[PDB]
RNA sequence: AAAUGUAACA
RNA sequence: CGCGGGGUGGAGCAGCCUGGUAGCUCGUCGGGCUCAUAACCCGAAGGUCGUCGGUUCAAAUCCGGCCCCCGCAACCA
RNA sequence: GGCGACACACGUGCUACAAUGCCCACUACAAAGCGAUGCCACCCGGCAACGGGGAGCUAAUCGCAAAAAGGUGGGCCCAGUUCGGAUUGGGGUCUGCAACCCGACCCCAUGAAGCCGGAAUCGCUAGUAAUCGCGGAUCAGCCAUGCCGCGGUGAAUACG
RNA sequence: UGAAACUCAAAGGAAUUGACGGGGGCCCGCACAAGCGGUGGAGCAUGUGGUUUAAUUCGAAGCAACGCGAAGAACCUUACCAGGCCUUGACAUGCUAGGGAACCCGGGUGAAAGCCUGGGGUGCCCCGCGAGGGGAGCCCUAGCACAGGUGCUGCAUGGC
RNA sequence: AGCGCCGGCCAACUCCGUGCCAGCAGCCGCGGUAAUACGGAGGGCGCGAGCGUUACCCGGAUUCACUGGGCGUAAAGGGC
């Protein structure tokens, strides 16, 4: 058990923080806690939409939450029905002016956290884990990625002996700083236990 | 709660001090290792009740433990309490003598017997002797032909006879005859005594040494299960690394109802 | 004894000594950083995600 | 010139 | 019953005769080496000298009595 | 109340057994950090811990802050000592609702082992080892001689 | 010359991939050597084995467990022990029925918790010059689902 | 309307109980707290006034080889 997290390894090189603001010693914690509660609520409510990234900004008493998603409509609703419903649920928790945006995920099959959650859904539906993994990688490469690697660990198929299955195509140079690699993790809860899913998408090097 | 009158069956050797010996079984030095684990457990239990546990013979294990270990536990109600340890205790654990790392089912055996120190019963009571003075046989002179001085004694209760015809006088021939008669009385009674030891231990230690009675001590799960009755607790360490009073007690409570 | 303890740690005590930091994320009582409100494990988990503003792997 | 390591691998 | 030899740490033996000092080997124990055991290395503990009496300033030692052990003898009719 | 027990056993460390040293006085030279019921200048009371006053600083401004080894001068004279600072008695300080079990610090007295360590064994190839101090996280306080950092001084040796 | 009883689910040939060799060749690493400073001995600090204990909570086990989880155990922490207590409960989502909501303040008993109580004014949209009639802002009491478990299995697992 | 069977050979799978126990077994093998292999149940497969078992004969066995085998190292060249 070794490998470093591929995003934290690229923070400020190929990947940018998800909470971009400044705060002083006396304040940092409380903003961060509220920041995570925003993600807590949104991660549950926006799952069906296709949540990929949740960016957060702060100035002074006002905060702007940018939600990236594959199905923008599922967030907005009918003419703004759910999008309005969100600000109220939001600024109730926030207690401040909570500006909520939405933005497209141009290619959900090039978004690693999306690929990961899809396979995790597939394996909670009792699908053939190995067939799924080869498929997921096949989608990501067809969508143009320079390389892809997907991993599933746990009681695969219900087996008592845990195992790890992975498949990969193209290049995935996890040692190269300048290589842009999206990473995502998805938890698959089954009747026999938890399976872990990891998705690596190599978009290109910068 | 109407306490059921348990004062109907009597018991002779129920409060007497008890010998306790633990012997290794199936599984090489692993069972020897466990025979010490059973002995410390009975040592924790004896000292927890202010009992005198005194070892008299031990055979060390090749890699630590006890192939055999016999001790004398003295106190009040010793045998009447530990007499349910006699039998085969089964083990299931990851050995300390393991190379790969797999569960191994070894076993040990425990013998528990009362005190009843052996008596002497000697000095040959004469009222059971029939002394026969006659004449000798072989070399000599007129003395042999005439002087008798050939002796044979007969112990009626055992049937053991001895005649001595070595030296001339019958009194020096009776002296040897008396001492030999008692030597045969004692060697014959000491036979009937140690025959009763190997005949009771054989039906208490269980010749089979892997699948027999008593308890099985599983360490991976944490299950001490005594198969005699029908109760499987989870103390294990608590019972082993310490005393185990509330385990013997459900066995005695069911044996009472029997 | 866990959720009751992450709860008793929130309520103000009978004497100000009895107050102690728990990790707001996982409830850990040990190795709690004041600056974040998080334990060393959560501090590492969120930092690798990038959900700690300005925090990055320090190398010199 | 120097001995040994039993007995329950998915 | 005679004669003469013995009993000294857990085991096997010294030390007595020319009295003051009980020692050797194994074992036991703590520490090392080794993945671990043995082997090996370092350090240590351990003896009412069979019991009862006495000669002596002083007894494992010398002198008596008892208790066990070993060997020999017990012939002439 | 216990996690702090104590016939014993092992690991990791701290301080040492001293003169290339110890003590006292005076005097230099860092870095990296931390700090608004926080860091505290300076003043006064106390041998002191500390206390009472009180300025500054949302800190390249103010503060922790003196770095220590070193340098200069004096004392010690080879001794279980002016080495060593364990153990215990007594008297206080601070934190805290509360220091019996079970806190750190100061002061008076006490002043143990230890004279360089068996079998065995660890680290390090250059600003390294060795040695010297400074900071931080945790944190009311602290059992930190621990950990993560920071600079000062600065070697030996590598045939193979 | 040459059986049988009995017993086993194999005994075997060659070749393949490893692993190992007190086989060989060629290399590398503070691995040895060359050096410098230590550990093992002392006193102490700390972790552990043991033993002790009502409890001395638990995990970590050769290198790669042992100043490791513990980057702060007097209460708290705390998972252990003793004793005093609470029963939809310290905490979530619920439906139902009674109080008044909500918040703040004391009294009694007690080691405290708790148990027992004496205080005080509820917005709303509402018939409201009127008793009076609510909804649901939140609490309180009774209930039923449920909560809660640092209880076991790292040999069912994810993550690290 | 009953009997055998439902791990592989070999056609027919799940729940519970059990927890190297009780037991199954023709071979290989099952059972140590998620057992399609033990016991029951539901369901399924195969036959049906029968269905299974034991025994014995030929077959599969080109495993006594005439059809139709072999002997350097697998059993097997006699010492010449
Ligand atoms: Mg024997
Ligand atoms: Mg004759
Ligand atoms: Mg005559
Ligand atoms: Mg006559
Ligand atoms: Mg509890
Ligand atoms: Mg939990
Ligand atoms: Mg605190
Ligand atoms: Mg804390
Ligand atoms: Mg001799
Ligand atoms: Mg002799
Ligand atoms: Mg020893
Ligand atoms: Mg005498
Ligand atoms: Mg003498
Ligand atoms: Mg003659
Ligand atoms: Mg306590
Ligand atoms: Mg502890
Ligand atoms: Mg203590
Ligand atoms: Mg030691
Ligand atoms: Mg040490
Ligand atoms: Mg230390
Ligand atoms: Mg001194
Ligand atoms: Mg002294
Ligand atoms: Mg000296
Ligand atoms: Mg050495
Ligand atoms: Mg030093
Ligand atoms: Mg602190
Ligand atoms: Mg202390
Ligand atoms: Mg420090
Ligand atoms: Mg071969
Ligand atoms: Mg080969
Ligand atoms: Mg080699
Ligand atoms: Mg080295
Ligand atoms: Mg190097
Ligand atoms: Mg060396
Ligand atoms: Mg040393
Ligand atoms: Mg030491
Ligand atoms: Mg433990
Ligand atoms: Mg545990
Ligand atoms: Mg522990
Ligand atoms: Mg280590
Ligand atoms: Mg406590
Ligand atoms: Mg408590
Ligand atoms: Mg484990
Ligand atoms: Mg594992
Ligand atoms: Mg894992
Ligand atoms: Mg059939
Ligand atoms: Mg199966
Ligand atoms: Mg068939
Ligand atoms: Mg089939
Ligand atoms: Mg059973
Ligand atoms: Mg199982
Ligand atoms: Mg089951
Ligand atoms: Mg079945
Ligand atoms: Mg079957
Ligand atoms: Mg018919
Ligand atoms: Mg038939
Ligand atoms: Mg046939
Ligand atoms: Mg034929
Ligand atoms: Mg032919
Ligand atoms: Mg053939
Ligand atoms: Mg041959
Ligand atoms: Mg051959
Ligand atoms: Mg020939
Ligand atoms: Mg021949
Ligand atoms: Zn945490």
């Amino acid at each position: 058990g070794n490998k470093i997290h591929p995003i934290g390894f690229r923070l400020g090189i190929t990947r940018d923080w998800e909470s971009r603001w400044y705060a002083g010693k006396k304040q940092y914690r409380h903003l961060l806690l509220e920041d995570q509660r925003i993600r807590g609520l949104l991660e549950k409510e926006l799952y069906s939409a296709g949540l990929a990234r949740v960016d957060i900004e702060r100035a002074a008493d006002n905060v702007a939450v940018t939600v990236h998603v594959a199905k923008p409509g599922v967030v907005i609703g009918r003419g703004g029905e759910r999008i309005r419903v969100l600000r109220e649920e939001l600024a109730k928790l926030t207690g401040k002016n909570v500006a909520l945006n939405v933005q497209e995920v141009q290619n959900p099959n090039l978004s690693a956290p999306l690929v990961a959650q899809r396979v995790a859904e597939q394996i909670e539906r009792r699908f053939a884990v190995r067939r799924a993994i080869k498929q997921a990688v096949q989608r990501v490469m067809e969508s143009g990625a320079k390389g892809a690697k997907v991993i599933v660990s746990g009681r695969i198929g219900g087996a008592e002996q845990a195992r790890t299955e992975w498949a990969a195509q193209g290049r995935v140079p996890l040692h190269t700083l300048r290589a842009n690699i999206d990473y995502g993790f998805a938890l698959a809860r089954t009747t026999y236990g938890v399976l872990g899913v990891k998705a690596y998408i190599f978009l290109g090097e910068v | 709660q109407q306490l059921q009158v348990l004062l109907l069956p009597k018991d002779p050797d129920d409060e007497r001090n008890a010998f306790l010996e633990v012997r290794a079984g199936t599984g090489g030095d692993e069972a020897a290792l466990f025979a010490g684990d059973l002995f410390r457990m009975y040592s924790r239990y004896a000292e927890a009740r202010r009992w005198r546990v005194e070892i008299m013979s031990a055979s060390e294990g090749e890699h630590g433990g006890y192939k055999e270990i016999i001790a004398k536990i003295s106190g009040d109600g010793v045998y009447g309490r530990l007499k349910f340890e006699s039998g085969g205790h089964r083990v299931q654990r990851v050995p300390a003598t393991e190379s790969q790392g797999r569960i191994h089912t070894s076993a040990c055996t425990v013998a528990v017997m009362p005190e009843l120190p052996d008596a002497e019963l000697p000095d040959i009571n004469p009222a059971d002797l029939r002394i026969d003075t006659f004449r000798s046989s072989g070399a000599g002179g007129q003395h042999v032909n005439t002087t008798d001085s050939a002796i044979r004694i007969t112990h009626l209760p055992t049937g053991i006879v001895v005649e001595c015809q070595d030296e001339r006088s019958q009194h020096k021939n009776k002296a040897k005859a008396l001492s030999v008669l008692g030597a045969r009385i004692h060697a014959a009674e000491m036979a009937k005594r140690q025959q009763a030891e190997a005949s009771t231990r054989r039906n208490l230690l269980g010749s089979g040494d892997r699948s027999d009675r008593n308890r099985t001590y599983n360490f991976p799960q944490g299950r001490v299960t005594d198969h005699r009755i029908n109760l499987t607790l989870y103390r294990l360490d608590e019972v082993m690394e310490g005393k185990l009073d509330m385990l013997i007690e459900p066995i005695i409570q069911e044996h009472q109802a029997d | 004894a866990r959720k009751a303890l992450i709860e008793k740690a929130k309520r103000t005590p009978k004497f100000k000594v009895r107050a102690y930091t728990r990790c707001v994320r996982c409830g850990r009582a040990r190795s709690v950083y004041r600056f974040f409100g998080l334990c060393r494990i959560c501090l590492r988990e969120l930092a690798h995600k990038g959900q700690l503003p300005g925090v990055r792997k320090a190398s010199w």
